[PDB]
């Protein structure tokens, strides 16, 4: 698993270990697995899919941002 | 005799080149399509439509050529 | 061009020119350099103890 | 001297071969049939260049010191630098032999090739018109058999090191299962893997050989086909370039040797 | 006469080459069309406009080619 | 033995060119399949179905070429 | 006898090759035209002027091949 | 006599074209595979599996071309 | 007779291959030019300058081949 | 007689084409593997493993053609 | 008198392939050069110098094969 | 006698194909190596060391064709 | 005597193929070289160093071929 | 044909080749050697300063 930090300019929105996420990158929808090669992209407003280790899913709404 | 002889060769060039071209063109096309689909699974059908429409333009000349090959192999044989 | 029995003689010359370097050229050459490698490596630890 | 340009060219395409049954000299016009006819010109140059490399090195090796090196010693240690720098990262096992293997390959191959820059006709003149020798040529690597012997030596070594460092029990598995791994494919698998092994020494030999055979050829033609006041103007660029190939082929042979063995043993 | 099989092949060469050329060119152009479409799917009708408008230019020479190959294979031969 | 010799060159041409076409055209496509995989692993089943559906086009003409190759080789011989 | 029958073949060489060239030289340029245009659609009318200016040099030399092929094909054969 | 070298030439051309095709295809597909792996190194197994699945469809026609080339070269 | 009437096959090979070379090279150059223009849609005239600079280099040797094709067709033949 | 000429020609072409195939097929693969290392040298010893597992396949056809060329030299002459 | 036609055909191949090589090398190189120019137009007078200093090194061999074809045609007849 | 005219030709063609293969493959491999160099100095020695793992493998087949071509040209004929 | 022609024709093919192979292998590499230069313009000399190091490999087989072509054209004849 | 003229040709060729080597190739050789010697020598010098 890997560690995910979702942070706004104001306050922190998530922190915990993750098995995978699925994020709507500006160029295309993308998915990140442990050890993914360094990458940097904008992202579009929309949901983001987390699976907290032990597979427990959740969804978060974002106004955009950078991954 | 020779009228009986070069109607296989004559179709060889046509059908081989056509089979190359009609495969290369749409390999290119469908590759761009398939990545465009991986990047936007919202738009699989919308882009599938365009994939077919655009394919319709490539295989024209290949189909004419390969049909004339079939012609030379079975109609005039 | 032509195959030749030279193809064995050259192996005979090759392995000998190998032996004459193996046990008698490289160990000396690199060891005399390892002495120096240490002797410039030690200066840092010398000044390090001097500093401590 | 009735040598037409086409015919003069031929004499450099001709080796000075021995015949071991007769110890006789095989004349250029009729080539005897047999496998027992040594290429003296390649051998004498081979041994003389090898020995005058070893002499330069071993003279200092007995004497090497950790003071500031002698300039000649400085160059010895700098080519030791390139050699050890390559060995130092591509090899990871204990073996002693790897390093001097690669060194004796590199500098010796470079010397065998180094001769080509020698004015092409010069030394064949002292061969024919002085010591009474019917023909000659002055680049050992342009004679296939040396490259064949050396690369098939590396072939022996591939077999030897690989079997030493993983045994037959796994060597058979690799040689038979790959690449598809599923037991029905084994007979067809081994065919594809077999000559895949052999092409390594073969390509090592041929990549080097052809470069120097075709290297000499251009100088033969420079001599044969052009007037005095134009043989120099192609030769300036061609030397400018052939420097590069005669260096690169030795560097390639070295690195490829080490890499080929490393892949099998490590 | 022996020329009958020569007219067939002299047409077949131009036919196969026209097939290859048209297929590859239109495949490339369509591939870029399909990729561009994924970014701004609001634009696809304008993109498709441009696509047809230049694809009419992709094939002019192959449309000399096949025509003048048939000018042999169905008239002169 | 004269009259049939050309059938064995003609049987090779149409086979080999279909081989080149099919292999290269499906490789250029499998590359984009693999990218669409590596950007979104959990889409890999859908992209595999899409890959098959697309490749059903690419292989079309090559299959005809190789079929008529089989014909000329063994039936005509 | 050897006047016209091989002149067909030679003109076919000229014009089929020119067709390959003139299809692909339009294809690549058009691909970069589309994909660039898809990013900057508001600039299209300038881009297409540049396109035509470039194609004017692209196809000028194949035009020679095809017009010369016709000069052979109709007059000389 | 004048004939049989034609058969041998035809089998050589068969294998040559098939080798060109089945080498270029596998090379392209392999380059994309290696870079996809370098992107998500911990899906090497899944990608390698699906890479085999997609490769299988590439080799068919060239392997048949080798089959018939061998038949022409030795069965006739 | 063929001793002149085959000269046209020589001219065809030469100048058609030259047509391929000039067409593909000019097209590639123009495609990168168009992309640059779309990415610097004010810098254009300087890019057009440089495009014309390096453009003729693509046709430096094709033009000699054209010269010699017309040589074979209207000085020799 | 000339059967030696054309049998050596058979070996010639058999090896000649497979050489281009197996050279370019590795050029492509290494070209991608190198950039994969370029972004991140700490993955080099992994990618340089999967590289071999891939390149193993690239030679399966061409190193059949190689051995059969050598045979057609020294057995069939 | 067959001699004096193949003496021209050799020139046809020899000087077509050279034109293709020159065109392709210069086209690819110029395209990449123009992209470099567009991404930094302040920098052009350096890149252009490097461009020529490379481009000569591509065209070296085209311009010798051209020369040998010229010799074979004009001198050897 | 007829054996010369084609025993030399076989080697000519065989080594020409050997030239194309290696030239193209090494072109692309070195192109990606320079991509690495320009993107990531401070790695240049590491990239060089790896690159020469591959470069030898690219020459694997073609150099065999060049050796056998020299054999054909000087031992066979 | 006839014998002169086929030797010339054999050499011509070697030199044309060498021309294309070398020119492409250098143009690709130089393209990456220049697009790198446009990123690291201060470090041009280091790129030049490694560029020429590799260009020493690109040219191997092509100039082997040019040498053998010259030999065939002027001393085999 | 006269064998002699090749002699003058290769004389000119080798002379100018050697000019190229000396003026462009020997300097980098000696300069890399002098650079390595500077590194060795100042290494030992600073090592001895450290042992002082």
């Amino acid at each position: 698993t890997y560690h995910l930090d979702v942070v706004s300019a104001e306050q922190q929105m998530f922190s915990g270990l993750v098995e995978k996420i699925q994020v709507t990158g500006s160029e295309g929808e993308l998915g990140i697995y442990p050890g993914h090669a360094p990458l940097l992209t904008a992202i579009k407003p929309g949901m983001i899919r987390i699976v907290k280790q032990h597979g427990h899913e959740e969804f978060i709404y974002l106004s955009g941002g950078i991954l | 005799n020779l009228n009986m002889d070069l109607l296989y060769m004559a179709a060889a060039v046509m059908m081989g080149l056509a089979a190359i071209g009609a495969a290369i063109g749409i390999g290119i096309l469908g590759g761009k399509f398939l990545e465009g689909a991986a990047r936007q699974p919202d738009l699989i059908p919308l882009l599938r439509t365009q994939f077919f429409i655009v394919m319709g333009l490539v295989d024209a000349i290949p189909m004419i050529a390969v049909g004339l090959g079939l012609y030379v192999m079975f109609a005039v044989a | 061009m032509n195959l030749n029995a030279t193809i064995l003689g050259q192996a005979i010359a090759f392995v000998l020119f190998v032996l004459f370097a193996m046990k008698y050229v490289w160990p000396p050459l690199m060891a005399a350099i390892e002495k120096r490698q240490k002797e410039i490596a030690d200066g840092l630890a010398s000044a390090e103890r001097a500093h401590k | 001297e009735n040598m037409t340009p086409q015919d003069y060219i031929g004499h450099h395409l001709n080796n000075l071969q021995l015949d071991l049954r007769t110890f006789s000299l095989v004349d250029p016009q009729n080539p005897p049939a047999t496998f027992w006819t040594i290429n003296i010109d390649s051998m004498f140059f081979s041994v003389v260049l090898g020995l005058l490399f070893l002499v330069l090195f071993r003279s200092v090796a007995k004497k090497a010191t950790s003071g500031v090196p002698g300039k000649f010693q400085t160059a010895i240690e700098l080519v030791i630098g390139f050699v050890n720098g390559s060995v130092k990262d591509m090899y990871h096992g204990k073996s002693k032999l790897i390093a001097p293997l690669a060194l004796t390959i590199f500098v010796w191959v470079f010397l065998m090739n180094l001769m080509d820059l020698l004015p092409i006709d010069l030394l064949p003149y002292i061969a024919e018109h002085v010591l009474g020798l019917p023909a000659l040529r002055v680049v050992p690597s342009a004679d296939v058999n040396v490259t064949l012997s050396m690369a098939l030596g590396v072939f022996i070594l591939i077999l030897f090191y690989s079997i030493k460092m993983k045994g037959i029990g796994g060597f058979t598995k690799e040689l038979t299962l790959q690449p598809f791994n599923h037991w029905a494919f084994i007979p067809v698998n081994l065919i594809l893997e077999g000559v895949s092994l052999l092409s390594k020494p073969v390509s090592l030999g041929l990549r080097l050989f052809g470069n120097m055979y075709a290297g000499e050829l251009i100088f033969i033609l420079i001599a044969g086909l052009l007037p005095w006041w134009s043989q120099w103007i192609l030769n300036v660029p061609w030397a400018i370039f052939h420097i590069l190939i005669i260096t690169l082929q030795a560097f390639i042979f070295m690195v490829l040797t080490i890499v080929y063995l490393s892949m099998a043993s490590e």
